[PDB]
């Protein structure tokens, strides 16, 4: 086999990378789809929206 | 043996092995902040002319 | 509706087929009764007609 | 605030009698840990132990 995986979202709406830093030092990444009020868990933050 | 098998708790940005996972019931205390507080206070009134 | 067992059993009511309710509950110290869960209020309306 | 006379948060004055009753997990240390928001996780593997 040659296997495909797929997803329909079918739509569109900007969105960007972030990096994070805590103020211990911890560093750890992400990608926030900051067009939609979606809130992603990590530590003790979570980033939203944006314009 | 008949079991599940291990526990991992990931809780917030987390992940922790559970020596012991369970739950009981517990011994507690509950407490409470009186509402309300009051003023008064003396002020100057005066008319200096009225149409 | 018409009996009330909570209060004096079941007599003739002064109001003409008024309701009956549970509430939300007060608990805690601040109402006294010291345990922690709340309390269920019991409530009638009377339609009334004075002269 | 106050747990089995262990502090959690210190406070003003407290009450006494409620039972108390979340989950909990112990990871090698002294103080217990709670939690509302909590995912687990269910592995099995072949340890020597575990036969």
């Amino acid at each position: 086999g040659i296997i495909w995986k797929v997803s329909p979202c079918a739509a569109w709406v900007p969105s960007a990378v972030i990096e994070l830093t805590m103020p211990s030092g911890e560093v750890r990444t992400f990608h926030p789809m900051s067009g939609i009020p979606t809130q992603v868990f990590k530590g003790v933050s979570v980033t939203y929206l944006g314009s | 043996v008949h079991k599940p098998g291990e526990v991992v708790v990931s809780y917030g940005g987390m992940r922790v092995r559970p020596k012991c996972y369970g739950f009981s019931r517990m011994m507690a205390t509950m407490e409470v902040n009186p509402p309300e507080q009051r003023i008064g206070q003396c002020t100057g009134c005066h008319l200096e002319c009225i149409n | 509706s018409n009996s009330f067992s909570d209060d004096w059993a079941g007599k003739m009511d002064r109001a003409g087929l008024g309701f009956s309710g549970c509430s939300d509950g007060c608990g805690g110290a601040a109402c006294g009764c010291f345990n922690a869960a709340p309390s269920c209020i019991f409530w009638r309306k009377w339609v009334e007609n004075p002269h | 605030c106050k747990i089995d006379g262990i502090v959690f948060n210190q406070c003003e004055g407290e009450s006494l009698p409620q039972p108390f009753d979340v989950a909990w997990m112990d990871v090698g240390h002294s103080h217990k840990i709670i939690m509302r928001e909590h995912k687990t996780k269910w592995v099995q593997e072949s340890s020597s132990k575990d036969f």
